[PDB]
Order: structure tokens, then sequence, then C-alpha cells
């Protein structure tokens, strides 16, 4: 690994969150490079059983992109979360939910 | 189809 | 106007088994297969609902040609290891990219085939289809070898002959998936931060190519180094979403006007608060 690069993170739903109406939570990861890396979606704090993801992917300056992702219901105070790691990172990124966002 | 691949 | 697209990723596992292979491929923005060399007995499998109907012999002949790739690029990665004298305990990657622009008269506008190793330019086909560029030194290794066996010819072949017939006949059968616009779903969000500060959110969603532009303006005068943009994401279901939002003071909301240039917009969108 000579040129290596950090994934940047984005959070967010498919749809606009409603409250009680089935929906997905994504996490998509993007920019970084070896391709290895470790993605788990949080609920309340414990990684979510099925989490599922797109085919690895590359961009045109060959660092690659991968979108994880989830069936969920969102609710009004239940706290969503995706947790990164990477060979670059030297501890792992978790970046919150937010539906503003 | 896939293209035939090259061994580098 | 269209492009057949393929992306192969092979990369080591030192100490846990041998190297993996994945291979995906896409029309425009559109995947529609896929290969992975860590199942068992390995398939190419289809990957959008268009491409299923596609004749048995056809998955039959790619599954085929990718466990072959993935063998080939197996060894690769230990040759080009060799070329730089690297250890066998590092993890390395090879990358391929190759495909075909075709325009609308159907004949080839641009054909590519460009390799890369740990995330790096390694070889690339030249322009003419014909010779090869490296990058440094241990590519030329690669380079000598590629033109004695004459491969150059082999993809020139490839991208002007079955690459331009192939991404026609997928275009044809994935005609309603592929043959749209689909315009972005736009609003505005308003997110009170203090008595004097918000924040104004401009929102594209569910559209379709990927490209888009985002921008907002104060009285006409655009705000791009004011505002924050994020990177165009999938939504998940074959389509992508993007924001630009812009810190604003808590009375001059309606002085703000937020624009969205599409291809599926007849014309380009206004919004404001």
């Amino acid at each position: 690994s000579h040129i290596q690069r950090t994934p940047k993170i984005q959070v967010y739903s498919r749809h606009p969150a409603e409250n009680g109406k089935s929906n997905f939570l994504n996490c998509y990861v993007s920019g970084f490079h070896p391709s290895d890396i470790e993605v788990d979606l949080l609920k309340n704090g414990e990684r979510i059983e099925k989490v599922e993801h797109s085919d690895l992917s590359f961009s045109k300056d060959w660092s690659f992109y991968l979108l994880y992702y989830t069936e969920f219901t969102p609710t009004e105070k239940d706290e969503y979360a995706c947790r990164v790691n990477h060979v670059t990172l030297s501890q792992p990124k978790i970046v919150k939910w937010d539906r503003d966002m | 189809d896939f293209a035939n691949t090259f061994l580098p | 106007f269209h492009s057949l697209r393929y992306f192969y990723t092979a990369w080591s596992r030192p100490g846990s088994g041998e190297p993996r292979f994945v291979a995906v491929g896409y029309v425009d923005d559109t995947q529609f297969v896929r290969f992975d060399s860590d199942n068992a007995s390995p398939r190419a499998e289809p990957r959008a609902p268009w491409v299923e109907q596609q004749d048995p012999q056809y998955w039959d002949r790619n599954t085929r040609n990718a466990r072959d790739a993935a063998q080939t690029y197996r060894v690769g990665l230990d040759n080009v290891r060799g070329y730089y004298n690297q250890s066998e305990a590092g993890s390395h990657t090879i990358q391929r990219m190759y495909g075909c622009d075709v325009g609308p008269h159907g004949r080839l506008l641009r054909g590519y085939d460009q390799l890369a190793y740990d995330g790096a330019d390694y070889i690339a086909l030249n322009e003419d289809l014909r010779s090869w560029t490296a990058a440094d030194l241990a590519a030329q290794n690669t380079r000598r070898k590629w033109e004695e066996a004459g491969y150059a010819e082999r993809d020139r072949a490839y991208l002007e002959g079955e690459c331009v017939e192939w991404l026609l006949k997928h275009l044809e059968n994935g005609r309603e998936t592929l043959l749209r616009a689909d315009p972005p779903k736009t609003h505005i969000t308003h997110h009170p931060i203090s008595d004097r500060e918000v924040t104004l959110r401009c929102w594209a969603l569910g559209f379709y190519p990927e490209e888009i532009t985002l921008t907002w303006q104060h009285d006409g005068e655009d705000q791009t180094q004011e505002m924050e943009l994020v990177e165009t994401r999938p939504d998940g279901n074959g389509a992508f979403q993007k924001w630009a939002a812009l810190v604003v003071p808590s009375g001059e909301e309606q002085r703000y006007t937020c624009h969205v240039q599409h291809e599926g917009l007849p014309q380009p969108l206004t919004l404001r608060w």
C-alpha cells in the first residue's frame, strides 16, 4: 500500500425520515484505499444484525466506494450511527445519523 | 462480455 | 452519450487465504453484473432486473472469463510484487478499469483500458489503442511483455468490436431503466441554530443520472465558498442524492435562492424559503 486514503463517511436515509414508517438507513463510504474496510451500523451503540452492502467499485482516482444499508423504522429517540475502521484510521470513526443531513 | 485479461 | 464500464479489483491477504478478486460492470451509472472469487464455485451474477433475461450462455461464458481473470491477477499480484521487490507479508492491490463511450451514431467515441497498482497508475492503453504508457520503471516490465505478446491489438478489437455491440444490446434490454432522466425531488429545510443564525439546506433527491449542479445565491451572487456541498451519494434504490447548505442570518432567509440543474429538468429550478 504505497498510496493510502482515508474514507469519507455519510450516514442518511433513503427517504426523508417519517417516524413509524419503514425506511432504509445508509452508510456511504468512499474515497478510501486500500479496499479492506470495517463498516458497522449501530442502534443505540449495538451492532445491527442484518446489514448488507453493495459490490466493491471505485472512482476515477482509483479510490473505493461502498454503500452499507439496512431496513429500519425511525423513531423519535432511537439513535443510529455508523462505525468505520480502516488501515488509515488509528481509531474507528463513528458518525451519528442526523435526519436533517 | 468481459474483455480478455492480460497477465501483468 | 452512453458507456459500458468494467471495474476489477484484486488484492492479496497475507495469512488469510488466497488473493481476492471482485469485478463489477456498469452501463452508465447503473450496475448490472458482479463476480466475487470468495464465493464457493463463483459465478458472474446479474445485478439489474433488465439483464436477467440475457441468454444462459452469456452467464456461463462470462463466468469462465471472470474465473480466468481472477486466476490471472492472482499470479499477476506476485509478478508485480516481485518487480518492486516488496515483502510477501504486505497486502497489495491491482485494479483495472476498461470500457467504451459510444455516441449517438452507435459508434465508438473513446475506448480505454487502465491498470493501477496500490492505488496509483501502473499501465494504461494509449488513445491510439496500439501502445502502452507505463507509469514507472517496474511497469516497463509489464509494458515490454504486453508489446511482444501484441495485447494492445486484442484490446482494440474488443473495444471497437464487442464493447460497442454489447453496450447497445444492454441499452435496448434496459431502456426503461437506462434511458430515463429522472429529475430531482427538491426542497429546502430550515434548522435554527440560535436567535440570529439559521442553516438553510437545499435538497436534491431520487435523481438519475448522477450528474447535477447545486448552488446557492445571495441576491444573485454565487455563494460557493460559503456553502457546504456534500458529495453525491446513492440512495440504495438506483438513484442519487445531494444537498448544499448555508448558514444565514435569522431575518435574511428570503434573500437566498437555491438553483438546481439536471438532465431531467425542462428548466433549471430556483427555490427559496
